[PDB]
RNA sequence: GGUGAAAUUCUUGGAUUUAUUGAAGACUAACUACUGCGAAAGCAUUUGCCAAGGACGUUUUCAUUAAUCAAGAACGAAAGUUAGGGGAUCGAAGAUGAUCAGAUACCGUCGUAGUCUUAACCAUAAACUAUGCCGACUAGGGAUCGGGUGGUGUUUUUCUUAUGACCCACUCGGCACCUUACGAGAAAUCAAAGUCUUUGGGUUCUGGGGGGAGUAUGGUCGCAAGGCUGAAACUUAAAGGAAUUG
RNA sequence: CUCUAACUAUAAAAAUCUCUCUUCUC
């Protein structure tokens, strides 16, 4: 929609599941 | 153009071509003889010289070093070798 | 596509330009793309200068000239009307604007 | 001399509210401070022409109570990191200060101008009207 | 914007007639020895007059002080030192051209080379001076600039701050403004730099004083008699 | 026009005319010039500098062309040739130059870059002299052989 | 526009010839000094052709 | 102050101003251009020291030592992360003040980290000329930067030479520019993007319709932000380039 | 075949939109 934009939500949403991942281990 | 010759050129353009672009290759420069003042000597001296080459006889320096050719000492005479 | 061969910048080789502010709205442009004016005019109106000129001691003053260079955005330029829009082969055209006044 | 007493009058217009401030030739001095803004109610106009008008008819009779006649007229735009660009109302000031009898002498344009300092408001983008 | 919200977190009289006057009298080098005027406060023990005076800077136009409208475009300073009553004595401060001129020389298509220095002047008086030069366009040229080599422009700069350094080491400030008035230090500097470029417009630009010995007013009444 | 290390594209150099014999005017054989040539041998300089000096001190053109013979080869023959050949040694003159320089300060990235360009030129000059062997093919440089090799 | 009357004037006005030709260095000051350049061009042209010579100032002044 | 207008904010403890000053930190205006240097990033006060580099000149030095390059390496804007130093300005967050139905956005006044450094990382940009490097040729033209060649040239001036400055002509390289196309391209355009169906100069790297997605997973570098490597299932008849006319 | 000169200063708010696209040979 916006590279930068839907880039930044991408990575947003993989820092939340990365600190899920920090959570789980 | 679309007719020359490549074998033939006029000496005027040969003279006004760059070296390594004329017909064969032909060095712009020669050989200064040169006479101070001081002794008789006659000395050669290449024109873009290179050292402060003074005199084997006394310290006369003859030719001074630069981009270009050497600038004479303003006191010899020279003539082409 | 290619607008201009030129992007509009004139850098064509120059790795990198310092920026300075627009004059009006404070935008940061390369110095190139930064579209100049020398506005160079007088300390006092031309409608005032015979009030100033009578009533002034050192008959015949000099009355300094102003200087100051102007710098816009062109956004700026486009709106405050330093530029105008052009049609296509009239980009071509790089000279002054025919001598304002002659 | 003619028995002028030369006065300085330190014009400042900037976009808005243009100043008259008539000062001694030792600058240090202060006369006939009085500003556009004092001249005017609606603030749409603190820098209008004819604000600075009032303002310098007023400092000009200020000068001629006082007994100031003679006025070095000095123009200061905002200049620095603001614009460096003559307000609109300076210009009306001058010529009200020309016309008002002062005997006008050594106009200077006195605005600072920069060498390179201070990174201005706006951001980069600046202002985005 | 004229109202306030009245925050303060008569006794009004016209402050102007307890305010006499004084007259400003400048030194024997400049040929018009008065001034203006400048209004104080009158002398009242307990913060008297004069000792408001001493220190006042002023700046004038050197145009009116010569006389000749040459000098439209500098612009002195003076100190006031010294009170003699009714009539003040003051002493050389600075210099510096007007701003219109400065930024007149100033074009496009020339390099402009500034040459500064800080010196110790015959007595005491540490100074900076700059020096603003411009290179000429011959008349003969085809090519449309008029630039400059950096090794020339630090050439001309050596040369200029020679020249400076030898005329402000050998003087005092009195005849060092007695020669500066026809800026013979100008052509001197033209001259030496003619072989290197034309070099047009050199000029002598922001005379800041930085440090005065004593006082030395058996000087200033040199200058005042 | 390659110039190896650098956009460059120039054509700056030499051309020794057509012209093999000595030119006629030249009034000296070859055996005062190769005893010449010797003599500055022994004052200690490297061939580049001789073949400068015995064109604008004399009239010789190339040594090639008089002696017929050239310089290296001709120091070779009579032993004088220096065991470290003129180019490499400046090379590395000029490595331990930027070593130093690089030692004393420590921020230069560029000169640090440079440095590493001087290097690279280094390593392929010596695997050609050591596919030539004119050097041992143990002959290795790294960072301090160097600092002795100099001097 | 253009009609008959006009159409003879211009006839007539455009047959119009002066006397002696102008050139003939009969005008301006007894043959056409010019410069070394065009003279030894002649020279070569092989033909006698009257000159004067007059080297023509390689100063090029803005004017 | 400020703005399309205002308001937040400071002020008869006298703020805005007018002068001298002093302070710290920031940056080098105006010169500053289709001008320079460097590998790219990037680099603009002066002086000294340090080394380095390009181009030019060379009748100097060696004689293939060369080009591009998997693997490996050095730099790499800004923002960002550690610590130590600064703390002016400008300032994401925040706090507010306005338009607005909503406006925690644009306009306005404060304002934390960063902006500036010193060490340690990060290695990503529309890091763009969206044109890889090295070769050869092909077309006219002017200019400009650096070097060198000649000038019975011009002013320069120390009576004069000699610098230097220019002017002319030529040459080498560099950023480039204009014209035209006889060639190329789908074209916008191009003097390289030409010398390609008349298809071959040497070369590394990427793409095979668009979404999925630079995402999933596993490695790998990182303190972290994340960087590199990199799919598939499924889905669709298009998405897309340039140009034309409304 | 000869020339190198002056000039001005505007940005209030304005969101949304549903049908249906239907042929060229003497
Ligand atoms: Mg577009
Ligand atoms: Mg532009
Ligand atoms: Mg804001
Ligand atoms: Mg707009
Ligand atoms: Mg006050
Ligand atoms: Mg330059
Ligand atoms: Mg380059
Ligand atoms: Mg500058
Ligand atoms: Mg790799
Ligand atoms: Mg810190
Ligand atoms: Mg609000
Ligand atoms: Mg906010
Ligand atoms: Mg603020
Ligand atoms: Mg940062
Ligand atoms: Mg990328
Ligand atoms: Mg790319
Ligand atoms: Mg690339
Ligand atoms: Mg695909
Ligand atoms: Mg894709
Ligand atoms: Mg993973
Ligand atoms: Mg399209
Ligand atoms: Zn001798
Ligand atoms: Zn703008």
């Amino acid at each position: 929609m916006r590279a930068k934009w839907r880039k930044k939500r991408t990575r947003r949403l993989k820092r939340k599941r990365r600190k899920v991942r920090a959570r789980s281990k | 153009v679309l007719v020359q010759d490549l074998l033939h050129p006029t000496a005027a353009s040969e003279a006004r071509k760059h070296k390594l672009k004329t017909l064969v290759q032909s060095p712009r420069s020669h050989f200064l003889d040169v006479k101070c003042p001081g002794c008789l000597n006659i000395t050669t001296v290449f024109s873009h010289a290179q050292t402060a080459v003074t005199c084997e006889s006394c310290s006369t320096v003859l030719c001074t070093p630069t981009g270009g050719k050497a600038k004479l000492s303003e006191g010899t005479s020279f003539r082409r070798k | 596509p290619k607008k201009r061969a030129s992007n509009g910048r004139n850098k064509k080789g120059r790795g990198h330009v310092k920026p300075v502010r627009c004059v009006n709205c404070s935008r940061s442009v390369p110095k190139d793309k930064a579209i100049k004016r020398m506005a160079i005019r007088n300390i006092v109106e031309a409608a005032a200068i015979r009030d100033l000129s009578e009533a002034s001691v050192y008959a015949e003053y000099a009355l300094p000239k102003t200087y100051n260079k102007l710098h816009y955005c062109i956004s700026c330029a486009i709106h405050a009307r330093i530029v105008r829009v052009r049609s296509r082969t009239d980009r071509r055209i790089r000279a002054p604007p025919q001598r304002p006044r002659f | 001399d003619n028995s002028q007493v030369f006065g300085v009058a330190r014009i400042f217009a900037s976009f808005n509210d243009t100043f008259v401030h008539v000062t001694d030739l030792s600058g240090r001095e202060t006369i006939a401070r009085v500003t556009g803004g004092m001249k005017v109610k609606a603030d749409r106009d603190e820098s209008s022409p004819y604000a600075a008008m009032l303002a310098a008819q007023d400092v000009a009779a200020k000068c001629k109570e006082v007994g100031i006649t003679a006025v070095h007229i000095k123009i200061r735009a905002t200049g620095g990191t603001r614009s460096k660009t003559p307000g609109p109302g300076g210009q009306a000031a001058l010529r009200a200060l020309a016309r008002s009898g002062l005997r006008i002498g050594r106009i200077e344009d006195v605005t600072p101008v920069p060498s390179d300092s201070t990174r201005k408001k706006g951001g980069r983008r600046g202002r985005r009207l | 914007a004229v109202g306030k919200n009245k925050r303060l977190s008569k006794r009004v009289v016209d402050p102007f007639t307890r305010k006499e006057w004084y007259d400003i009298k400048a030194p024997s080098t400049f040929e018009n020895r008065n001034v203006g005027k400048t209004l104080v406060n009158k002398s009242v023990g307990l913060k008297n007059a004069s000792d408001s005076l001493k220190g006042r800077v002023v700046e004038v136009c050197l145009a009116d002080l010569q006389g000749s409208e040459d000098h439209s475009f500098r612009k002195v300073k003076l100190r006031v030192d010294e009170v003699q009553g009714k009539n003040l004595l003051t002493n050389f401060h600075g210099m510096d051209f007007t701003t219109d001129k400065l930024r007149s020389m100033v074009r496009k298509w020339q390099t402009l080379i500034e040459a500064n220095v800080t010196v110790k002047t015959s007595d005491d008086y540490v100074l900076r001076i700059f020096a603003i030069a411009f290179t000429r366009k011959q008349a003969n040229q085809v090519k449309r600039t008029s630039y400059a080599q950096s090794s020339h422009i630090r050439q001309i700069r050596k040369v200029i701050s020679e020249i400076l350094t030898r005329e402000v080491q050998n003087s005092t400030l009195a005849q060092l403004t007695s020669k500066l008035i026809p800026e013979v230090i100008n052509k001197e500097i033209e001259n030496a730099t003619k072989d290197i470029f034309p070099l047009q417009n050199v000029h002598i630009r922001k005379v800041k004083l930085l440090k005065q010995p004593k006082f030395d007013l058996g000087s200033l009444l040199s200058l005042h008699g | 026009m390659g110039r190896m290390h650098s956009k460059g594209k120039g054509m700056s150099s030499s051309a020794i005319p057509y012209s093999r014999n000595a030119p006629a005017w030249f009034k000296g054989s070859s055996d005062g010039v190769v005893e010449q040539i010797i003599k500055y041998a022994r004052k200690g300089l490297t061939p580049s500098q001789i073949g400068v000096l015995l064109r604008d001190a004399h009239g010789v053109t190339q040594a090639k062309v008089i002696t017929g013979n050239k310089i290296l080869r001709i120091l070779k023959s009579n032993g004088l040739a220096p065991e470290i050949p003129e180019d490499l040694y400046f090379l590395i003159k000029k490595a331990v130059s930027v070593r130093k320089h690089l030692e004393r300060n420590r921020k230069d990235k560029d000169a640090k870059f440079r440095l590493i360009l001087i290097e690279s030129r280094i390593h392929r000059l010596a695997r050609y002299y050591r596919t030539v062997s004119v050097l041992p093919p143990n002959w290795k440089y790294e960072s301090a052989t160097a600092s002795a090799l100099v001097n | 526009i253009s009609f008959k009357l006009q159409e003879e004037e211009r006839e007539r006005k455009d047959q119009y010839v002066p006397d002696v030709s102008a050139l003939d260095l009969s005008h301006s000051n007894d043959v056409l000094n010019v410069d070394t350049q065009t003279a030894e061009l002649v020279n070569s042209l092989g033909l006698k052709l009257p000159l004067s010579v007059s080297s023509v100032s390689a100063v090029r002044d803005r004017r």
